[PDB]
Protein backbone atom coordinates (compact mmCIF):
# COMPACT_ATOMS: atom_id res chain seq x y z
CA UNK A 1 0.00 0.00 0.00
CA UNK A 2 1.17 3.98 -0.86
CA UNK A 3 1.53 6.31 2.23
CA UNK A 4 -0.80 8.79 2.21
CA UNK A 5 0.06 12.55 1.95
CA UNK A 6 -2.05 15.41 2.60
CA UNK A 7 -5.50 15.15 1.00
CA UNK A 8 -7.22 18.00 -0.93
CA UNK A 9 -10.26 19.76 0.90
CA UNK A 10 -12.49 22.46 0.64
CA UNK B 1 -0.78 35.26 -20.45
CA UNK B 2 -4.00 34.11 -21.55
CA UNK B 3 -6.05 35.16 -18.37
CA UNK B 4 -4.02 38.86 -18.80
CA UNK B 5 -7.22 40.86 -19.65
CA UNK B 6 -9.27 39.76 -16.97
CA UNK B 7 -10.03 41.02 -13.47
CA UNK B 8 -8.03 39.41 -10.49
CA UNK B 9 -12.00 39.29 -8.77
CA UNK B 10 -13.07 37.85 -12.07
CA UNK B 11 -10.42 35.18 -11.83
CA UNK B 12 -11.15 34.24 -8.24
CA UNK B 13 -14.80 33.84 -9.11
CA UNK B 14 -14.33 32.19 -12.17
CA UNK B 15 -11.91 29.45 -9.95
CA UNK B 16 -14.74 28.85 -7.58
CA UNK B 17 -17.20 27.95 -10.60
CA UNK B 18 -14.95 25.73 -11.81
CA UNK B 19 -14.32 24.00 -8.77
CA UNK B 20 -17.81 23.58 -8.63
CA UNK B 21 -18.20 22.03 -12.22
CA UNK B 22 -15.24 20.15 -11.74
CA UNK B 23 -13.35 21.79 -14.33
CA UNK B 24 -10.07 21.33 -12.76
CA UNK B 25 -7.69 22.74 -15.80
CA UNK B 26 -9.86 25.47 -15.74
CA UNK B 27 -9.84 26.40 -12.25
CA UNK B 28 -5.51 26.24 -12.31
CA UNK B 29 -5.49 28.09 -15.59
CA UNK B 30 -8.19 31.16 -13.98
CA UNK B 31 -5.93 30.54 -10.97
CA UNK B 32 -2.46 30.87 -12.67
CA UNK B 33 -3.77 34.20 -14.23
CA UNK B 34 -4.86 35.29 -10.38
CA UNK B 35 -1.29 35.08 -9.09
CA UNK B 36 0.00 36.19 -12.23
CA UNK B 37 -1.48 39.81 -11.28
CA UNK B 38 1.07 39.99 -8.69
CA UNK B 39 -0.77 40.35 -5.71
CA UNK B 40 -0.82 38.57 -2.51
CA UNK B 41 -3.19 35.22 -2.07
CA UNK B 42 -5.32 35.09 0.75
CA UNK B 43 -5.68 31.54 2.58
CA UNK B 44 -9.10 30.77 0.87
CA UNK B 45 -7.19 32.03 -2.70
CA UNK B 46 -4.09 29.88 -1.85
CA UNK B 47 -6.42 27.19 -1.63
CA UNK B 48 -8.10 27.14 -4.51
CA UNK B 49 -4.58 26.95 -6.23
CA UNK B 50 -3.61 24.37 -4.25
CA UNK B 51 -6.94 22.51 -5.10
CA UNK B 52 -7.42 23.23 -8.87
CA UNK B 53 -3.21 22.00 -9.54
CA UNK B 54 -3.55 18.97 -6.81
CA UNK B 55 -6.41 17.95 -9.08
CA UNK B 56 -4.48 18.37 -12.26
CA UNK B 57 -1.41 16.77 -11.23
CA UNK B 58 -3.07 13.73 -9.04
CA UNK B 59 -4.64 12.64 -12.04
CA UNK B 60 -1.64 12.48 -14.40
CA UNK B 61 0.40 10.93 -11.52
CA UNK B 62 -2.37 8.19 -10.89
CA UNK B 63 -2.26 7.84 -15.08
CA UNK B 64 1.30 7.60 -15.02
CA UNK B 65 1.24 5.05 -12.32
CA UNK B 66 -0.57 3.04 -14.10
CA UNK B 67 1.13 2.95 -17.40
CA UNK B 68 4.38 2.24 -15.32
CA UNK B 69 2.90 -0.43 -14.18
CA UNK B 70 1.80 -1.83 -17.43
CA UNK B 71 5.56 -0.90 -18.58
CA UNK B 72 7.65 -2.64 -15.54
CA UNK B 73 4.78 -5.82 -16.22
CA UNK B 74 6.06 -5.97 -19.59
CA UNK B 75 9.39 -6.43 -19.11
CA UNK B 76 9.35 -9.30 -17.80
CA UNK B 77 6.54 -2.90 -29.16
CA UNK B 78 7.51 0.47 -28.02
CA UNK B 79 3.67 2.05 -27.58
CA UNK B 80 3.66 1.47 -23.77
CA UNK B 81 7.00 3.28 -23.43
CA UNK B 82 5.80 6.32 -25.96
CA UNK B 83 2.14 6.83 -24.16
CA UNK B 84 3.88 6.77 -20.34
CA UNK B 85 6.60 9.18 -21.72
CA UNK B 86 4.30 11.63 -23.10
CA UNK B 87 1.81 11.54 -19.99
CA UNK B 88 4.81 11.75 -18.03
CA UNK B 89 6.28 14.89 -20.11
CA UNK B 90 2.87 16.64 -19.23
CA UNK B 91 3.17 16.16 -15.39
CA UNK B 92 6.48 17.56 -15.46
CA UNK B 93 5.07 19.99 -17.42
CA UNK B 94 2.62 21.27 -14.64
CA UNK B 95 4.96 20.70 -11.91
CA UNK B 96 7.32 23.52 -13.89
CA UNK B 97 4.60 25.87 -13.90
CA UNK B 98 3.78 25.32 -10.66
CA UNK B 99 7.26 25.76 -9.21
CA UNK B 100 7.51 28.59 -11.51
CA UNK B 101 4.81 30.85 -10.48
CA UNK B 102 5.89 30.29 -6.84
CA UNK B 103 9.57 31.46 -7.37
CA UNK B 104 8.10 33.66 -9.36
CA UNK B 105 5.37 34.78 -7.58
CA UNK B 106 4.68 33.62 -4.31
CA UNK B 107 7.30 32.83 -2.31
CA UNK B 108 8.91 35.54 -0.32
CA UNK B 109 10.37 36.77 2.72
CA UNK B 110 7.53 39.04 3.64
CA UNK B 111 3.85 37.72 4.55
CA UNK B 112 2.45 35.72 7.58
CA UNK B 113 3.94 32.43 8.76
CA UNK B 114 1.00 30.46 7.23
CA UNK B 115 1.42 31.77 3.49
CA UNK B 116 5.28 31.37 3.94
CA UNK B 117 4.78 27.82 5.09
CA UNK B 118 2.42 27.04 2.44
CA UNK B 119 4.44 27.96 -0.14
CA UNK B 120 7.75 26.28 0.91
CA UNK B 121 5.71 23.30 1.61
CA UNK B 122 4.01 23.39 -1.94
CA UNK B 123 7.52 23.79 -3.25
CA UNK B 124 8.50 20.63 -1.47
CA UNK B 125 5.74 18.47 -3.04
CA UNK B 126 5.64 19.70 -6.77
CA UNK B 127 9.64 18.94 -6.66
CA UNK B 128 8.46 15.41 -4.42
CA UNK B 129 5.78 15.02 -7.98
CA UNK B 130 9.27 15.76 -10.26
CA UNK B 131 11.12 13.01 -8.06
CA UNK B 132 8.76 10.29 -8.42
CA UNK B 133 9.14 10.29 -12.11
CA UNK B 134 12.53 11.43 -12.47
CA UNK B 135 16.10 9.25 -12.98
CA UNK B 136 19.48 10.60 -13.96
CA UNK B 137 21.49 13.91 -12.55
CA UNK B 138 18.04 15.67 -12.98
CA UNK B 139 16.75 13.05 -9.74
CA UNK B 140 19.63 14.42 -7.72
CA UNK B 141 18.89 17.76 -8.10
CA UNK B 142 15.51 17.23 -7.71
CA UNK B 143 15.50 15.52 -4.19
CA UNK B 144 17.49 17.80 -2.50
CA UNK B 145 15.54 20.80 -3.92
CA UNK B 146 12.95 18.88 -2.44
CA UNK B 147 13.95 18.63 1.09
CA UNK B 148 15.48 21.71 1.54
CA UNK B 149 11.80 23.75 0.97
CA UNK B 150 10.70 20.79 3.01
CA UNK B 151 13.22 21.87 5.41
CA UNK B 152 13.00 25.72 5.15
CA UNK B 153 8.81 24.91 5.64
CA UNK B 154 9.92 23.07 8.70
CA UNK B 155 12.16 25.36 10.66
CA UNK B 156 9.40 28.55 9.96
CA UNK B 157 6.50 26.33 11.09
CA UNK B 158 8.28 25.05 14.16
CA UNK B 159 9.27 28.61 15.14
CA UNK B 160 6.07 30.42 14.09
CA UNK B 161 3.11 27.73 14.67
CA UNK B 162 1.56 25.72 17.16
CA UNK B 163 1.87 22.05 16.56
CA UNK B 164 -1.92 21.01 15.54
CA UNK B 165 -1.88 23.78 12.78
CA UNK B 166 -3.15 21.75 9.89
CA UNK B 167 -0.22 23.85 7.39
CA UNK B 168 2.24 22.82 9.56
CA UNK B 169 1.05 18.88 9.73
CA UNK B 170 0.32 18.61 6.52
CA UNK B 171 3.93 19.69 5.52
CA UNK B 172 5.03 17.45 8.56
CA UNK B 173 2.90 14.38 6.94
CA UNK B 174 4.25 15.16 2.58
CA UNK B 175 7.68 15.33 4.46
CA UNK B 176 7.46 12.02 6.16
CA UNK B 177 6.19 10.55 2.74
CA UNK B 178 9.11 12.26 0.79
CA UNK B 179 11.53 10.63 3.57
CA UNK B 180 9.41 7.49 3.19
CA UNK B 181 8.78 7.16 -0.24
CA UNK B 182 11.44 9.24 -2.25
CA UNK B 183 14.59 9.29 0.60
CA UNK B 184 14.44 5.59 1.51
CA UNK B 185 14.41 6.63 4.94
CA UNK B 186 12.06 5.13 7.10
CA UNK B 187 13.45 5.80 9.84
CA UNK B 188 13.23 9.86 9.18
CA UNK B 189 9.62 9.31 8.11
CA UNK B 190 8.19 7.59 11.15
CA UNK B 191 10.48 9.39 13.70
CA UNK B 192 8.89 12.76 12.00
CA UNK B 193 5.50 11.05 11.52
CA UNK B 194 5.63 10.07 15.10
CA UNK B 195 7.00 13.34 16.82
CA UNK B 196 4.68 15.39 14.83
CA UNK B 197 1.67 13.49 16.18
CA UNK B 198 2.48 13.29 19.93
CA UNK B 199 3.14 16.97 19.75
CA UNK B 200 0.08 18.03 18.32
CA UNK B 201 -1.50 15.65 21.02
CA UNK B 202 0.64 17.16 23.79
CA UNK B 203 -0.34 20.55 22.76
CA UNK B 204 -4.47 19.37 21.45
CA UNK B 205 -5.37 22.40 23.59
CA UNK B 206 -3.99 25.07 20.96
CA UNK B 207 -6.97 23.18 18.07
CA UNK B 208 -8.23 26.44 16.22
CA UNK B 209 -12.25 27.06 15.96
CA UNK B 210 -11.51 27.75 12.62
CA UNK B 211 -9.58 24.97 11.11
CA UNK B 212 -9.91 21.79 13.70
CA UNK B 213 -11.54 19.47 11.47
CA UNK B 214 -8.15 20.02 8.82
CA UNK B 215 -5.89 19.67 11.83
CA UNK B 216 -7.54 16.18 13.37
CA UNK B 217 -7.74 15.08 9.51
CA UNK B 218 -4.24 15.05 9.03
CA UNK B 219 -3.47 13.64 12.66
CA UNK B 220 -5.62 11.15 11.90
CA UNK B 221 -3.52 10.38 8.35
CA UNK B 222 0.24 10.66 10.60
CA UNK B 223 -0.99 7.64 12.69
CA UNK B 224 -2.63 5.88 9.11
CA UNK B 225 0.97 5.70 7.65
CA UNK B 226 2.76 5.21 11.28
CA UNK B 227 0.36 2.17 11.07
CA UNK B 228 1.20 1.14 7.91
CA UNK B 229 4.87 1.96 8.34
CA UNK B 230 4.88 -0.63 11.59
CA UNK C 1 -3.61 15.63 -38.03
CA UNK C 2 -1.08 15.21 -34.97
CA UNK C 3 -1.26 11.44 -35.49
CA UNK C 4 -1.07 10.90 -38.99
CA UNK C 5 2.64 9.68 -38.53
CA UNK C 6 1.26 6.66 -36.33
CA UNK C 7 0.39 3.25 -37.15
CA UNK C 8 -2.87 2.44 -36.99
CA UNK C 9 -2.84 -0.66 -34.73
CA UNK C 10 -0.35 1.81 -32.33
CA UNK C 11 -3.08 4.03 -32.60
CA UNK C 12 -6.06 1.16 -31.24
CA UNK C 13 -3.54 -0.11 -28.79
CA UNK C 14 -2.89 3.62 -27.29
CA UNK C 15 -6.61 3.36 -26.71
CA UNK C 16 -6.63 0.74 -24.29
CA UNK C 17 -4.03 2.26 -22.36
CA UNK C 18 -5.60 5.27 -21.96
CA UNK C 19 -8.44 3.88 -21.64
CA UNK C 20 -6.98 1.94 -18.69
CA UNK C 21 -5.25 4.97 -17.30
CA UNK C 22 -8.53 7.09 -17.42
CA UNK C 23 -7.09 9.52 -19.69
CA UNK C 24 -9.95 9.82 -21.75
CA UNK C 25 -9.02 12.73 -23.75
CA UNK C 26 -5.87 11.21 -24.94
CA UNK C 27 -8.18 7.89 -26.02
CA UNK C 28 -10.30 9.65 -28.03
CA UNK C 29 -7.04 11.58 -29.97
CA UNK C 30 -6.38 7.62 -30.66
CA UNK C 31 -9.19 6.96 -31.79
CA UNK C 32 -10.02 9.51 -33.83
CA UNK C 33 -6.50 9.13 -35.46
CA UNK C 34 -7.24 5.47 -35.97
CA UNK C 35 -10.81 6.54 -37.61
CA UNK C 36 -8.64 9.17 -39.98
CA UNK C 37 -6.59 6.10 -41.13
CA UNK C 38 -9.96 5.65 -43.72
CA UNK C 39 -10.61 1.55 -42.62
CA UNK C 40 -13.18 0.30 -41.22
CA UNK C 41 -13.59 -0.04 -37.45
CA UNK C 42 -14.57 -3.19 -35.71
CA UNK C 43 -17.32 -3.96 -32.97
CA UNK C 44 -14.60 -3.38 -30.18
CA UNK C 45 -12.80 -0.48 -31.71
CA UNK C 46 -16.38 1.21 -31.93
CA UNK C 47 -16.61 0.77 -28.31
CA UNK C 48 -13.37 2.36 -27.99
CA UNK C 49 -14.45 5.18 -30.00
CA UNK C 50 -17.34 5.38 -28.55
CA UNK C 51 -16.23 5.30 -24.18
CA UNK C 52 -13.74 7.97 -25.29
CA UNK C 53 -15.90 10.35 -26.84
CA UNK C 54 -18.66 9.82 -24.14
CA UNK C 55 -16.66 10.51 -21.12
CA UNK C 56 -15.26 13.59 -22.85
CA UNK C 57 -18.41 14.98 -23.74
CA UNK C 58 -20.21 13.35 -20.41
CA UNK C 59 -17.52 15.90 -17.92
CA UNK C 60 -18.51 18.92 -20.50
CA UNK C 61 -22.59 18.09 -20.21
CA UNK C 62 -21.77 17.69 -16.50
CA UNK C 63 -20.13 21.02 -15.83
CA UNK C 64 -22.29 22.82 -18.26
CA UNK C 65 -25.32 21.75 -16.12
CA UNK C 66 -23.53 23.08 -13.19
CA UNK C 67 -22.98 26.35 -14.57
CA UNK C 68 -26.37 26.78 -15.84
CA UNK C 69 -28.35 26.07 -13.02
CA UNK C 70 -25.88 28.43 -10.77
CA UNK C 71 -26.81 30.79 -14.41
CA UNK C 72 -30.42 30.91 -13.95
CA UNK C 73 -30.61 30.53 -9.79
CA UNK C 74 -28.79 34.14 -10.20
CA UNK C 75 -31.48 34.96 -12.82
CA UNK C 76 -33.85 34.76 -9.85
CA UNK C 77 -21.36 40.27 -12.90
CA UNK C 78 -20.94 38.98 -16.04
CA UNK C 79 -18.57 35.48 -15.02
CA UNK C 80 -21.57 32.87 -14.78
CA UNK C 81 -22.12 33.36 -18.45
CA UNK C 82 -19.30 33.45 -19.67
CA UNK C 83 -17.44 30.61 -18.09
CA UNK C 84 -21.22 28.72 -19.45
CA UNK C 85 -20.40 29.85 -22.63
CA UNK C 86 -16.71 29.05 -22.86
CA UNK C 87 -17.97 25.20 -21.56
CA UNK C 88 -20.80 25.44 -24.00
CA UNK C 89 -18.20 26.26 -26.84
CA UNK C 90 -15.75 23.24 -26.21
CA UNK C 91 -18.94 20.73 -25.77
CA UNK C 92 -20.00 22.54 -29.08
CA UNK C 93 -16.42 21.48 -30.34
CA UNK C 94 -16.49 17.99 -29.26
CA UNK C 95 -19.56 16.99 -30.87
CA UNK C 96 -19.03 18.80 -34.21
CA UNK C 97 -15.75 16.88 -34.06
CA UNK C 98 -17.76 13.44 -33.55
CA UNK C 99 -20.41 14.03 -36.05
CA UNK C 100 -17.86 15.27 -38.42
CA UNK C 101 -15.84 11.72 -37.86
CA UNK C 102 -19.25 9.67 -38.62
CA UNK C 103 -20.22 11.96 -42.07
CA UNK C 104 -16.44 11.82 -43.48
CA UNK C 105 -15.17 8.84 -42.49
CA UNK C 106 -17.83 6.21 -39.99
CA UNK C 107 -21.18 6.57 -41.82
CA UNK C 108 -22.10 4.40 -44.96
CA UNK C 109 -24.17 2.21 -47.30
CA UNK C 110 -22.01 -0.79 -46.78
CA UNK C 111 -20.97 -2.58 -43.57
CA UNK C 112 -22.98 -4.96 -41.23
CA UNK C 113 -26.08 -3.91 -39.37
CA UNK C 114 -24.30 -3.27 -36.20
CA UNK C 115 -21.92 -0.94 -37.36
CA UNK C 116 -24.64 1.13 -39.32
CA UNK C 117 -27.24 1.29 -36.68
CA UNK C 118 -24.45 2.14 -34.37
CA UNK C 119 -23.02 5.26 -36.16
CA UNK C 120 -26.53 6.55 -36.67
CA UNK C 121 -27.32 6.12 -33.39
CA UNK C 122 -23.97 8.04 -32.49
CA UNK C 123 -25.28 10.73 -34.88
CA UNK C 124 -28.58 11.04 -32.62
CA UNK C 125 -26.74 10.95 -29.56
CA UNK C 126 -24.58 13.67 -30.75
CA UNK C 127 -26.79 15.84 -32.42
CA UNK C 128 -28.95 15.18 -28.76
CA UNK C 129 -25.72 16.55 -26.90
CA UNK C 130 -25.74 20.37 -29.21
CA UNK C 131 -29.70 20.62 -28.81
CA UNK C 132 -29.07 20.32 -24.70
CA UNK C 133 -27.60 23.47 -25.14
CA UNK C 134 -28.84 25.27 -28.39
CA UNK C 135 -31.07 27.99 -28.70
CA UNK C 136 -32.15 29.69 -32.10
CA UNK C 137 -32.21 28.89 -35.56
CA UNK C 138 -29.24 26.90 -34.81
CA UNK C 139 -32.02 24.88 -32.46
CA UNK C 140 -34.49 23.54 -35.26
CA UNK C 141 -31.99 22.33 -37.42
CA UNK C 142 -30.49 20.02 -34.36
CA UNK C 143 -33.38 18.81 -33.68
CA UNK C 144 -34.58 17.25 -36.91
CA UNK C 145 -31.02 16.35 -37.38
CA UNK C 146 -31.25 14.35 -34.11
CA UNK C 147 -34.40 12.69 -35.04
CA UNK C 148 -33.76 11.93 -37.99
CA UNK C 149 -30.54 9.74 -37.42
CA UNK C 150 -32.31 8.29 -34.87
CA UNK C 151 -35.21 7.30 -37.27
CA UNK C 152 -33.12 5.96 -39.62
CA UNK C 153 -31.08 3.73 -36.90
CA UNK C 154 -34.58 2.20 -35.83
CA UNK C 155 -35.93 1.26 -39.36
CA UNK C 156 -32.83 -0.46 -39.96
CA UNK C 157 -32.55 -2.06 -36.07
CA UNK C 158 -36.26 -3.05 -36.81
CA UNK C 159 -35.43 -5.33 -39.75
CA UNK C 160 -32.20 -6.61 -39.20
CA UNK C 161 -31.45 -7.06 -35.72
CA UNK C 162 -32.96 -9.20 -33.15
CA UNK C 163 -35.14 -7.53 -30.29
CA UNK C 164 -32.78 -7.98 -27.54
CA UNK C 165 -29.84 -6.98 -30.01
CA UNK C 166 -28.03 -3.82 -27.21
CA UNK C 167 -26.85 -1.67 -29.97
CA UNK C 168 -31.00 -1.93 -31.23
CA UNK C 169 -31.92 -1.63 -27.27
CA UNK C 170 -29.78 1.03 -26.71
CA UNK C 171 -30.56 3.08 -29.73
CA UNK C 172 -34.54 2.99 -28.51
CA UNK C 173 -33.13 3.49 -24.81
CA UNK C 174 -31.76 7.00 -26.24
CA UNK C 175 -34.23 7.71 -28.75
CA UNK C 176 -37.08 7.52 -26.47
CA UNK C 177 -35.11 10.21 -23.91
CA UNK C 178 -34.66 12.36 -26.75
CA UNK C 179 -38.68 12.31 -26.93
CA UNK C 180 -39.18 12.93 -23.61
CA UNK C 181 -36.22 15.42 -22.50
CA UNK C 182 -35.50 17.09 -26.26
CA UNK C 183 -38.77 16.67 -28.15
CA UNK C 184 -41.40 17.50 -25.65
CA UNK C 185 -43.09 14.14 -26.58
CA UNK C 186 -43.69 12.02 -23.34
CA UNK C 187 -45.99 9.82 -24.88
CA UNK C 188 -43.74 8.98 -27.89
CA UNK C 189 -41.11 8.29 -25.33
CA UNK C 190 -42.76 6.16 -23.25
CA UNK C 191 -44.85 4.52 -25.84
CA UNK C 192 -40.92 3.43 -27.63
CA UNK C 193 -40.16 2.57 -24.35
CA UNK C 194 -42.63 0.10 -23.63
CA UNK C 195 -42.92 -1.29 -26.90
CA UNK C 196 -38.67 -1.77 -26.67
CA UNK C 197 -39.24 -3.60 -23.33
CA UNK C 198 -42.35 -5.90 -24.15
CA UNK C 199 -40.71 -6.77 -27.62
CA UNK C 200 -37.50 -7.58 -26.02
CA UNK C 201 -38.82 -9.74 -23.59
CA UNK C 202 -41.61 -10.80 -25.94
CA UNK C 203 -38.54 -12.58 -27.61
CA UNK C 204 -36.26 -13.01 -24.77
CA UNK C 205 -34.61 -16.66 -26.02
CA UNK C 206 -33.14 -13.98 -28.94
CA UNK C 207 -30.48 -12.92 -26.35
CA UNK C 208 -26.67 -13.96 -27.17
CA UNK C 209 -24.01 -15.42 -25.24
CA UNK C 210 -21.62 -12.79 -26.05
CA UNK C 211 -23.74 -9.87 -25.17
CA UNK C 212 -26.55 -10.84 -23.09
CA UNK C 213 -25.65 -8.97 -19.55
CA UNK C 214 -25.50 -5.88 -21.97
CA UNK C 215 -29.56 -6.48 -23.55
CA UNK C 216 -30.61 -7.05 -19.76
CA UNK C 217 -28.64 -3.94 -18.56
CA UNK C 218 -30.66 -1.84 -21.00
CA UNK C 219 -33.93 -3.80 -20.07
CA UNK C 220 -33.63 -2.62 -16.81
CA UNK C 221 -33.08 0.74 -18.24
CA UNK C 222 -35.81 0.92 -20.23
CA UNK C 223 -37.81 -0.05 -17.05
CA UNK C 224 -36.16 2.61 -14.79
CA UNK C 225 -36.97 5.46 -17.15
CA UNK C 226 -41.27 3.92 -17.66
CA UNK C 227 -41.20 4.03 -13.43
CA UNK C 228 -39.68 7.38 -13.93
CA UNK C 229 -42.12 8.56 -16.51
CA UNK C 230 -45.22 7.80 -14.82
CA UNK D 1 -34.69 13.50 -11.56
CA UNK D 2 -32.93 13.43 -15.33
CA UNK D 3 -33.67 10.31 -17.72
CA UNK D 4 -31.01 7.55 -18.29
CA UNK D 5 -29.27 7.18 -21.47
CA UNK D 6 -27.18 4.17 -22.60
CA UNK D 7 -24.48 4.07 -20.37
CA UNK D 8 -20.31 3.48 -21.15
CA UNK D 9 -19.53 0.20 -20.88
CA UNK D 10 -16.51 -2.15 -21.61
C1 LIG E 1 -4.83 29.34 5.13
C2 LIG E 1 -3.89 28.77 4.09
O1 LIG E 1 -2.85 29.35 3.78
N1 LIG E 1 -4.23 27.63 3.50
C3 LIG E 1 -3.62 26.86 2.42
C4 LIG E 1 -4.63 25.74 2.74
C5 LIG E 1 -5.39 26.72 3.64
C6 LIG E 1 -3.92 24.60 3.44
N2 LIG E 1 -3.43 23.55 2.53
S1 LIG E 1 -2.42 22.44 3.16
O2 LIG E 1 -1.66 23.07 4.21
O3 LIG E 1 -1.74 21.79 2.09
C7 LIG E 1 -3.60 21.34 3.85
C8 LIG E 1 -4.47 20.66 3.00
C9 LIG E 1 -5.46 19.84 3.52
C10 LIG E 1 -5.62 19.74 4.88
BR1 LIG E 1 -6.98 18.63 5.63
C11 LIG E 1 -4.78 20.48 5.70
F1 LIG E 1 -4.93 20.38 7.03
C12 LIG E 1 -3.79 21.30 5.21
C13 LIG E 1 -3.85 23.46 1.12
C14 LIG E 1 -4.54 24.72 0.66
O4 LIG E 1 -5.40 25.27 1.66
C1 LIG F 1 -20.43 -4.32 -31.57
C2 LIG F 1 -20.61 -2.82 -31.70
O1 LIG F 1 -20.74 -2.28 -32.80
N1 LIG F 1 -20.61 -2.10 -30.58
C3 LIG F 1 -20.68 -0.65 -30.35
C4 LIG F 1 -20.83 -0.98 -28.86
C5 LIG F 1 -20.45 -2.43 -29.15
C6 LIG F 1 -22.26 -0.73 -28.43
N2 LIG F 1 -22.51 0.62 -27.90
S1 LIG F 1 -24.06 1.07 -27.69
O2 LIG F 1 -24.86 0.39 -28.68
O3 LIG F 1 -24.11 2.49 -27.59
C7 LIG F 1 -24.34 0.37 -26.11
C8 LIG F 1 -23.63 0.86 -25.02
C9 LIG F 1 -23.77 0.28 -23.77
C10 LIG F 1 -24.59 -0.82 -23.61
BR1 LIG F 1 -24.81 -1.66 -21.91
C11 LIG F 1 -25.24 -1.33 -24.73
F1 LIG F 1 -26.04 -2.39 -24.59
C12 LIG F 1 -25.11 -0.77 -25.98
C13 LIG F 1 -21.41 1.55 -27.54
C14 LIG F 1 -20.08 1.07 -28.08
O4 LIG F 1 -19.93 -0.35 -27.98
CL1 LIG G 1 2.15 8.49 -27.36
CL1 LIG H 1 -14.50 32.42 -19.12
MG1 LIG I 1 -10.03 47.27 -14.21
MG1 LIG J 1 10.67 11.83 -19.67
MG1 LIG K 1 3.81 1.19 -41.81
MG1 LIG L 1 -22.74 29.41 -27.24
Amino acid sequence: QRSTSTPNVH
Amino acid sequence: GAMGSMERASLIQKAKLAEQAERYEDMAAFMKGAVEKGEELSCEERNLLSVAYKNVVGGQRAAWRVLSSIEQKSNEGPEVREYREKVETELQGVCDTVLGLLDSHLIKEAGDAESRVFYLKMKGDYYRYLAEVATGDDKKRIIDSARSAYQEAMDISKKEMPPTNPIRLGLALNFSVFHYEIANSPEEAISLAKTTFDEAMADLHTLSEDSYKDSTLIMQLLRDNLTLWT
